[PDB]
RNA sequence: AACUAAUCCUAGCCCUAGCCCUACACAAAUAUAAUUAUACUAUUAUAUAAAUCAAAACAUUUAUCCUACUAAAAGUAUUGGAGAAAGAAAUUCGUACAUCUAGGAGCUAUAGAACUAGUACCGCAAGGGAAAGAUGAAAGACUAAUUAAAAGUAAGAACAAGCAAAG
């Protein structure tokens, strides 16, 4: 006898169908859409651009950047008054 | 008194108590009849 | 306890014995002596400094403990600054 | 007609002849024609019930095939 | 019924009744599946006994049983048994036929006798033959007495019987008209009333 | 203790207890507990002339059977209708509205004999 | 309304995710009861001359009661949303 | 053996079948989506993060909307979204206490509401919070156009917002008949929510209505064969004759 | 020198894999005391699952039952008569054999489905629910053989004395 071809994992970009109900919802992310250019680059055919944030998006991850990190400044100034009042 | 006798056999009593007009009447009956029938039973009800 | 949970399978540690004893990386436990923050008023001044201390477990105690936890909490923990740092190792044990 | 009957199946209904419309037959408007939502838990169960025959069916089909070419 | 067991006797006789009881829950026999186009053997058809008690010798088919993929011979694979025996007398002494599979004989050439392998093919007109895998030729169907034991061309028709002429005539006029006014008008019937309206459901 | 499988007939049960063996109503029941037999209601059996047949109960084994076509509708349009309507069209005088002229029946209202839905029995 | 909370935590579920609720989380307490608030304004622009509330299209604040059982139902007066008020606004100023 | 889809797909996929795939691609839009109702009966949390007193860290947060039980006679009113709360208590408040089934019932109330773009005054069962909620749209026919179906929660109240798109979608001359100039302005009041006919007539309808109105658009009785193997006849002998 | 019996192998079943379905298969009859060709007399699921049980009692509480992607984070954070127990998420990983209908260190008649059957039978009813079969290529060859072989008997009752044997 002749063994089989080696089985082998299925090469190149991958893009599910959106409309098949079975298809499992993970792989229709954008997540996933971005993890096919880190993997295969150019070929991916994923437009660079929608790889950063959108506009909208860009102003919802500075919206949460002040309200819990805190400038280097800000940081120095309260350390400053604790140290004062313990004082 | 001697017992084992309390069938006392009557048609009118027994297709009004136990018949297909009776059982289709409220919802439990309904479901009494989808039961036999998923079993495969050849009688439904009397 | 619960040997093989429903959702993971896994060992699950009685939460109980988390909130009374360390674990010290050699083997060892360490708790607190029972009633140290009861009724001091009547308690003598020698009573008093004995009931203070941590104290160590016993080999039958520290075999119950070891079986309450999960090997989570038996691990090697760097932490800075660590008050215990010197107490995770045996030196000089022979036995 | 293609009417669904009180236990939840669809059967073609046969029509009588009246002397009056329907809307008017008493007799006739007594006869149900819809199935109730404690119905559905039946249809599940029917085509379950259904899925183990078929699968039964093709299982042994498979098998005969076995003893088919192994005899010859 | 699956526990049925096909016989010499012909099914739904006496023989077979006595056979395959109800009751009966004998194990299945395997058959190797033939297709109706695979088949090639026929009553009447010539045929050479590759093996056996008569390996070598040819015979004619007489009777094929083909749920069991069964052809028998006239007077060949036969053994002996008494037939009408009753307590008075033993019988007569007779040679029975047994059945022999489809792969136990071979058809046979009809201008050189020999068991010759056919292949079905389709010829000019578009009929399905029979053709020999070598010496390439035309096995015709053979002709066989029917069944039922009526001979078409010695048959006589008695009374009750339509001659050939008349059950041959074409009378048919096609029209859209159905069998009902067809005859009323036929038969001179006259009927003005028509039925009132009627609601279905 | 009852028979759950036998079917439920007249002969059993009470006496108030009656229903049909499936023959067709010939009548109405009146008040005043009266039967009145209606005579259109009674079938009447359409027998023909049979003297003169040909036709007997069998065939002559003789007789060829012919090659199986069962009618359609295709076939009877083709037989009936179309050889008029073709002819009409090489005339010229053919018209949408006049199909009734070749036999097409708009509805089947008014007549005695209905193809649907059906109103008389075989 | 009514306004309740549970009384047991419930664990998260994750973003595309809804939590499986049980039996312990249909217990509830009372937070609030909408009706024992205290009660706000309604604030409408008149459509004519009525008693005691002022000429047609003055603005007021009425019991929510007043102005929809008498006001808003008999036609003396109209919401005051931004557009009414524009309407009204220029007619006083003609005037 | 296992079912090829699981069961919580099985709705949607009859909606890919037979005769409700021929529905209205807007209609079947307003049934596959899923989509939550306004909270009611429990505040939401302000943020997405908040600081767990205990250790003081930063812990993410969901809402978790409390289940509403909605009679069947609330779709013959116009309740606020409000419903029946079937739940439990702890009797004094305290956790180590009985629980006791508990009910909070709506605060029920019967008005008289008024429409103009029909013209017509409704008695409904309403709350409260209704009348809260059109005095915040600024009229009854505001709040029946503003709010979503979800939000709504009234078939009934559907009803109504079927009529008056149907009503501003047609201009009909019916409105204030003999007084142009006040259906005019009626109509141009609320002009921002027409839409197209052909969508108005679907708004509100169950899955049941749908599919009788579209058995009922695609009814017809069979076509004679006649006529069609007439047509056939004639095309090819018009055509041999070309 | 044998009776009662015993031997047998396939009917089918089990678990996966794959796959949505679209079968809804004469006439007539039937919701009336179903299976009765026509009028009388209108027609319509349910508010939260509970308890057993665990906590060595029990009274708040007790995984699954009461489902929303795998593996990890993690039995961690948290929740809990802070007891018994319960228990995440953020965040990382995953193209699943793909192709066509395949596979078995699964059962073989007290097994494997209850199933030869939801039958016989039992119950007023809801409901419960069995048992079993075996010739050969051919029976259009008289229905096959094979086995000191189970218990039980027979062929062949017994003969002072005893846990019935052992020396
Ligand atoms: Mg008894
Ligand atoms: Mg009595
Ligand atoms: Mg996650
Ligand atoms: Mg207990
Ligand atoms: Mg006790
Ligand atoms: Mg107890
Ligand atoms: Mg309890
Ligand atoms: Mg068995
Ligand atoms: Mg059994
Ligand atoms: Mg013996
Ligand atoms: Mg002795």
């Amino acid at each position: 006898y002749r063994a089989p071809p080696p089985p082998r994992r299925r090469p190149g970009p991958h893009s599910p169908d959106p409309e098949n109900l079975l298809t499992p919802r993970w792989q229709l992310t954008p997540r996933y859409v971005a993890k096919q250019f880190g993997r295969h680059g150019a070929i991916s055919g994923v437009p660079p651009a929608s790889l950063w944030p959108t506009p909208e998006q860009l102003r919802e991850l500075e919206a949460e950047e002040q309200e819990w990190y805190p400038s280097l400044a800000t940081m120095q100034e309260s350390l400053r008054l604790q140290q004062q009042a313990l004082e | 008194r001697a017992r084992g006798n309390e069938y006392q056999p009557s048609n009118i009593k027994r297709k009004h108590k136990h018949g297909w007009v009776r059982r289709l009447s409220t919802p439990a009956g309904v479901q009494v009849i989808l039961r036999r029938m998923l079993k495969g039973r050849k009688s439904l009800s009397h | 306890l619960t040997y093989c949970s429903t959702r993971k399978g896994k060992r699950k540690t009685v939460k109980s014995v988390v909130h009374r004893f360390l674990r010290l990386h050699s083997g060892l436990w360490l708790r607190r002596k029972a009633g140290y923050k009861k009724k001091l008023w009547k308690k003598s001044t020698a009573r008093k400094k004995r009931l203070r201390e941590f104290v160590f477990c016993s080999k039958t105690q520290s075999k119950l403990l070891d079986k309450m936890t999960t090997s989570f909490w038996k691990r090697r923990n760097w932490y800075a600054g660590d008050p215990y740092q010197m107490y995770h190792d045996r030196t000089n044990l022979r036995v | 007609a293609w009417r669904r009957d009180i236990f939840g199946r669809i059967v073609w209904h046969k029509f009588k002849q009246w002397p009056i419309p329907w809307y008017l037959n008493k007799r006739y408007n007594r006869r149900r024609f819809f199935a109730m939502p404690y119905v559905d838990r039946f249809i599940r169960l029917r085509i379950e019930k259904h899925a183990r025959i078929e699968a039964r069916k093709r299982s042994l089909q498979k098998k005969k095939e076995k003893i088919l070419h192994a005899k010859f | 019924s699956p526990f049925y067991r096909y016989g010499m006797s012909r099914p739904g006789s006496i023989a077979d009744k006595r056979k395959n009881p109800p009751w009966s829950r004998r194990r299945p026999v395997v058959v190797e599946p033939i297709s109706d186009e695979d088949w090639h053997l026929f009553c009447g058809d010539m045929v050479e006994i590759l093996e056996g008690k008569d390996a070598g010798k040819q015979g004619k088919v007489v009777q094929v049983v083909r749920q069991r993929n069964w052809v028998v011979l006239e007077g060949l694979n036969t053994h002996y048994r008494y037939i009408g025996r009753t307590k008075d007398h033993r019988g007569t002494m007779i040679a029975s036929e047994a059945p022999l599979l489809h792969h136990q004989v071979k058809l046979v050439d009809p201008v050189d006798r020999k068991p010759t392998e056919i292949q079905w093919r389709f010829t000019e007109a578009g009929e399905r033959v029979r053709v020999s895998t070598r010496s390439g030729r035309i096995i015709p169907k053979p002709e066989f007495p029917r069944a039922d034991g009526i001979v078409p061309e010695t048959w006589t028709d008695g009374p009750k019987d339509t001659s050939v002429e008349d059950a041959l005539e074409r009378t048919y006029v096609p029209r859209l008209k159905t069998l009902e006014e067809d005859v009323m008008e036929a038969m001179g019937i006259q009927e003005t009333r028509r039925f009132k309206k009627v609601y279905w459901y | 203790g009852a028979d759950r499988m036998s079917k439920w007939t007249s002969k059993r049960g009470p006496r108030t207890f009656t229903k049909s063996r499936g023959a067709k109503k010939t009548g109405i029941y009146t008040s005043d507990r009266k039967f009145v037999q209606i005579k259109e209601m009674v079938p009447e059996f359409v027998v023909p002339d049979l003297t003169g047949f040909k036709l007997k109960p069998y065939v002559n084994y003789r007789a060829p059977a012919g090659i199986d076509t069962p009618l359609t509708a295709k076939a009877l349009f083709q037989e009936t209708v179309a050889p008029a309507i073709e002819k009409d069209f090489k005339e010229g005088t053919f018209d949408a509205n006049n199909l009734e002229k070749y036999g097409f029946e708009p509805t089947q209202e008014g007549k005695l004999f209905q193809l649907y839905p059906k109103n008389f029995p075989r | 309304t009514v306004i309740v909370e549970r009384w047991w935590k419930v664990p998260l579920a994750g973003e595309g995710r809804k939590p499986h609720l049980h039996r312990r989380h249909r217990v509830y307490k009372l937070v609030e009861d909408t009706k024992h608030r205290p009660k706000d304004n309604l604030e409408l622009i008149l459509t004519q001359s009525v008693d005691e509330i002022g000429v047609r299209g003055d603005l007021v604040s009425v019991k929510k009661s007043v102005g929809r059982n008498k006001l808003l139902s008999q036609g003396l007066a109209v919401y005051a949303s931004p557009e009414n008020r524009k309407l009204f606004e220029e007619e006083k100023s003609l005037r | 053996p296992l079912h090829r889809y699981p069961v919580h797909l099985w709705q949607k996929l009859r909606l890919r079948q037979g005769i409700c795939a021929r529905l209205p691609a807007h209609f079947l839009r307003s049934l596959e989506e899923e989509r939550t109702p306004t909270p009611v009966h429990y505040k939401p949390h302000g943020t997405k993060f908040k600081i767990n007193p205990k250790n003081g860290q930063r812990e993410r947060v969901e809402d978790v909307p409390i289940p509403v039980h909605y009679p069947p006679e609330s779709q013959q009113g116009l309740w606020g979204g409000e419903g029946l709360i079937l739940g439990y208590r702890y009797a004094n408040n305290d956790k180590l206490s009985k629980r006791v089934k508990k009910v909070w019932k709506p605060q029920l109330f019967t008005r008289e509401l008024y429409s103009e773009i029909l013209d017509k005054k409704f008695t409904v069962t309403v709350t409260m919070r209704t009348l809260d909620l059109i005095d915040e749209a600024y009229g009854f026919d505001f709040y029946i156009l503003k709010t979503p179906k979800e939000d709504l929660g009234s078939k009934f109240g559907m009803d109504l917002k079927r009529g008056m798109l149907l009503r501003l979608a047609r201009q009909d001359p019916h409105l204030h008949p003999e007084n142009p100039e006040r259906r005019a302005a009626i109509y141009d009041k609320y002009r921002s929510f027409v839409i197209p006919e052909a969508e108005a007539e679907w708004v509100g309808l169950t899955l049941e209505e749908a599919l009788e109105k579209q058995r009922l658009l695609e009814e017809k009785d069979p076509v004679p064969l006649f006529k069609v193997y007439v047509e056939e006849l004639v095309q090819r002998l018009q055509e041999q004759v070309l």
